[PDB]
């Protein structure tokens, strides 16, 4: 008559965390290089665009950013950066 | 509906929507066919190509991407009828020109 | 049976009737002479304008008895279907503003389909010019009678009366018995002369 | 140039009265005058007789090029 | 219906101001056919901009003037956002263009303001 | 295929289908230019390096 | 529907010339000035 | 706050008016249609500017109506960042004081870009201002409006389209400020 | 003050494109389960 309830209950629950030191260590290690290596330029978001109107403020706080060095001796002919 | 005995007009068989085509008129089997007859309208869903109704599309869950369009009611029957049988006919909407 | 070849390329149609033929030479080749009882029911959806207008004052004022008569109306700026049986109609030939709709009867020179049902070949349907008579039955001029392949022993023959003007249009054009003289296989004409006629 | 035949075919004089039998029918500009005439495809074969229809067909040849025609334009024949 | 360009060009407060008065010019010149509401709309719209935009400063302005303003300011090193937010101005003291000029101190001297403040004052 | 137009319900591409008409109406294209002011190049070619 | 163009009539009852099936209203003499085309069965073949 | 747009769309005419130019009529309706709206990534039309395009007037089975492509040109109102402008007081409330310029109304500056001596009133609707040693301690703006000045500060577009099957708040609003030194009272600067 | 509106737009069909449906697929399109043999209430009303 009634369907069931979409999550039926169980009987058993999940074996709880083991403590770990060096693991809780890493653990915060994970946590921290997976926001530090995103600032390698392999890393990429979007280029800039879409400005207002230039305003010399856009001179002074301007972003600095310089083109690759991969190894120009290992990949295809078209690999320049530009 | 089908006969005298029920008040059903007349029968057009294939053999004269050949004829039809023989002249070569297009407005007239196009009237015929599905303006006098049984014309009905509907509505689909662009985004998943799906049906819908009521301005509204429960797939999707949006209405941004919904349409209305002019169709003989028997395929909209047909294609109600194949889900059924698991074979989806999804539709790919464009413009009239 | 199935879905298709049922109401997919079987699709019925209204706005038609059947009835028995008789032959009638007294008429030209491009007319068939439909009966008063048939000519009530088959009705038109005009569109009234600047050039029309007074004509369709004159059968709306009528009511579905008189020949020349109407049964519904349609208005432009409300698209209610007034039944001419209720109200006093003359006021309703006033009230008619250009854009409406009134459903008129047939009147004689209006295009209409015609058939015989075995089809075998394109001249099985054609375009004639209607006219309106007192008897029971649909009457023509049987030099018409050999690419029917009709005989009056007693058959039936179908009728259709389309709707939109380019459909109208393109039924004389093409459908008129006088562009069709010849047939298409190989130029014979058969459209000519029969019994009695020949002798 | 233009390599279409410059007769009108059966297809186009069908369509082209039809179509502007729809028009006339309602209040669009009218040029022939009318002798009390009250249908809309009398109308239109006066007018087709007259040329004074205002359309253009334009034909496409199967790769997407095409023509224009002024029906004015076309030869004409009963 | 769709954009090509949202953003396709900036205009200084006279150019809608124009376009106004040659809107109100053909005002009402048609025939009482009052079609729509939609009349009233637009009827709406136009004369609550075209009487705002009389209480702006802006008002009387001339092409000539707009156009010989700007090569006149054309070596004060404004952006284009200054010179048109100042020719929709017409400023009267200093106060008011240290609001408009970001970093005003870092790139121009009161001089060069008093300058501007004058030509605008009596140009427009 | 003009079977399917038939099943779907609009109208085939034979016949009197197989073309296309235009109005004959009084139109100008490209009509003049409303011309604008403000902005031109000479007034607001950049000023940055 | 319901009311006939626009005056008092709420009832619908049947009523046709020739093989159809037009909504009867009884505020004007009248169909409700809209009918609707009554929809039906058969040609095929009290619980359980 | 004033900016042109550039569009495209198509359009018909229904056959009872061809016998006027078309370049006429579709200047009417093109603009019927716009006619004071807002465009959902832009804000408020006022009007087009200008048609450039007039695509041919094709005609399609079963309607009399000419059907045509356009490009075409509109001015739009939207402000851009910290953009100095003039507007009437619309009214007051704790969350800021509105302003309007007669024909637009969506635009609220609240206590933040209030000027800084004083945040709140006495707490009645209309706000009234301080200062630390001159002015009376209750300054204040009155709904009918004054044409006060503000720098615009923030924005905000709000989808008003229906959802679910078929059968408060507005599109488009703006953030004024008015704490800028040198800003504030219209009567005193 | 009211946002622009797209009444309608004409369109028409390009292609149809048939394909197969997931189980996840069919869960998001029904509106509904059913999980009944039965279909009408034993009462009189017959009710489903
Ligand atoms: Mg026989
Ligand atoms: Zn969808
Ligand atoms: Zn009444």
């Amino acid at each position: 008559l009634k369907p069931p309830p979409l999550f039926p209950d169980t009987d058993y629950k999940p074996v709880p965390l083991k403590t770990g030191e060096g693991e809780e260590y890493m653990l915060a290690l994970k946590q921290e290089l997976r926001e530090t290596m995103k600032r390698m330029p392999y890393f990429i978001e979007t280029p800039e665009e879409r400005q207002d109107i230039e305003r010399y403020s856009k001179r002074y706080m301007k972003v600095y950013k310089e083109e690759w060095i991969p190894d120009w001796r290992r990949l295809p002919r078209e690999m320049m950066p530009r | 509906t089908e006969g005298r005995s029920r008040d059903g007009g007349l029968r057009l068989g294939e053999m004269e929507r050949d004829c039809l085509i023989g002249y070569g008129a297009s407005m007239l089997l196009l009237e015929r066919l599905m303006i006098s007859s049984d014309a009905f309208e509907v509505d689909v869903c662009g985004q998943c190509g799906l049906l819908g109704y009521s301005g509204w599309c429960h797939y999707c869950k949006s209405s941004c991407h919904v349409s209305s369009l002019r169709i003989p009611y028997a395929c909209k029957l047909l294609f109600q009828e194949l889900q059924s049988m698991n074979i989806i006919p999804r539709l790919k909407l464009s413009k009239y020109n | 049976q199935g879905r298709f070849r049922g109401n997919l390329s079987g699709k019925r149609v209204d706005f038609s009737g059947r009835t028995v033929i008789s032959p009638d030479p007294n008429l030209r080749i491009d007319e068939v002479a439909v009966p008063v009882h048939v000519a009530k029911i088959l009705t038109f959806p005009e569109k009234v304008n600047k050039a029309n207008i007074n004509f369709l004052r004159k059968l709306v004022q009528n009511g579905p008895e008189v020949h020349p008569g109407a049964n519904f109306i349609q208005q432009r700026h409300t698209q209610m279907k007034r039944f001419l049986k209720y109200g006093n109609r003359e006021k309703m030939a006033q009230e008619l503003k250009y854009g409406d709709i009134v459903e008129r009867h047939l009147i004689d020179g209006d295009v209409v389909l015609f058939n015989r049902q075995p089809s075998l070949h394109k001249l099985s349907i054609m375009a004639h010019l209607a006219r309106v008579k007192p008897h029971r039955t649909f009457r023509f001029n049987e030099c018409v009678c050999t690419p029917y392949n009709a005989d009056f022993d007693g058959d039936e023959m179908n009728l259709h009366l389309p709707q939109t003007e380019e459909a109208k249009a393109e039924a004389l054009v093409l459908m008129g018995t006088k562009a069709n003289l010849v047939t298409p296989r190989n130029g014979e004409p058969l459209i000519a002369a029969i019994q009695d006629f020949l002798t | 140039k233009r390599i279409t035949t410059p007769y009108m075919t059966k297809y186009e004089r069908a369509r082209v009265l039809g179509t502007r039998a729809l028009q006339i029918a309602m209040c669009a500009p009218v040029m022939v005058e009318l002798e009390g005439e009250t249908d809309p495809l009398l109308i239109a074969m006066k007018e087709l007789k007259a040329r004074k229809i205002p359309i253009i067909i334009r034909r496409y040849l199967p790769d997407g090029s095409y023509e224009d025609w002024g029906v004015d334009e076309l030869i004409i024949t009963d | 219906m769709e954009v090509k360009d949202a953003n396709s060009a900036l205009l200084s407060n006279y150019e809608v101001f124009q376009l106004l008065t040659d809107l109100k010019e053909q005002r009402k010149e048609s025939g009482k056919n009052k079609h729509s509401s939609g009349q009233q709309n637009l009827n709406t719209i136009t004369y609550e901009t075209l009487k705002y935009i009389s209480k702006t400063p802006c008002r009387h302005q001339s092409p000539e003037i707009v156009r010989e303003f700007l090569t006149a300011l054309k070596s004060h090193k404004l952006t284009k956002a200054e010179k048109l937010q100042l020719l929709n101005h017409r400023p009267v003291t200093a106060v008011e263009i240290q609001l408009m000029v970001e970093e005003s101190e870092e790139r121009l001297t009161e001089e060069q303001i008093e300058a501007l403040l004058h030509t605008v004052t009596s140009i427009l | 295929g003009v079977s399917e137009c038939i099943i779907m319900g609009i109208p085939m591409n034979i016949g009197t289908g197989l073309f296309k008409l235009l109005h004959k109406a009084d139109r100008d294209p490209n009509p003049p230019k409303r011309p604008l002011i403000f902005d031109t190049n000479e007034f607001h070619i950049p000023l940055v390096t | 529907r319901g009311r006939c163009p626009d005056c008092g009539s709420t009832e619908l009852v049947e009523d046709s010339h020739y093989s159809q099936s037009q909504l009867v209203c009884s505020d004007c003499g009248c169909v409700v000035t809209e009918g609707v085309l009554t929809t039906t069965f058969s040609d095929e073949g009290s619980t359980g | 706050m004033f900016v042109l747009v550039e569009m495209v769309d198509t359009v018909r005419i229904p056959p009872w008016q061809f016998e006027r130019k078309l370049n006429d009529s579709i200047a009417e309706e093109l603009n019927k249609k716009l006619a004071n709206k807002v465009v959902y990534n832009v804000g408020l039309c006022i009007c087009l500017f200008d048609i450039t395009k007039l695509e041919d007037a094709y005609v399609f089975p079963g309607d009399g109506a000419s059907h045509t492509k356009v490009h075409f040109r509109c001015v739009v109102f939207h402000p851009f960042l910290d953009e100095i402008l003039i507007g009437k007081i619309k009214g007051c409330s704790p969350e800021g004081v509105h302003v309007s310029l007669g024909f637009f109304d969506d635009i609220l500056i609240p206590p933040e870009s209030l000027q800084q001596p004083a945040k709140f009133d006495e707490a009645e609707q209309v706000w009234v201002w301080e200062y630390e040693t001159e002015e009376g301690a209750h300054d204040l703006y009155m709904d009918t409006g004054e044409e006060i000045r503000f720098r615009v500060v923030d924005e905000s577009f709000v989808d008003t389209s229906p959802t679910g099957p078929s059968s408060k708040e507005a599109p488009y609003t703006l953030v004024g400020s008015i704490s800028e030194p040198g800003l504030g009272l219209l009567s005193w600067w | 003050k009211e946002q622009f509106r797209e009444t309608d737009v004409a369109k028409k069909i390009s292609h149809i494109c048939f394909g197969m449906k997931s189980p996840e697929e069919m869960r998001q399109q029904a509106h509904i389960q059913v999980v009944s043999k039965n279909l009408y209430s034993q009462d009189n009303q017959h009710a489903p």
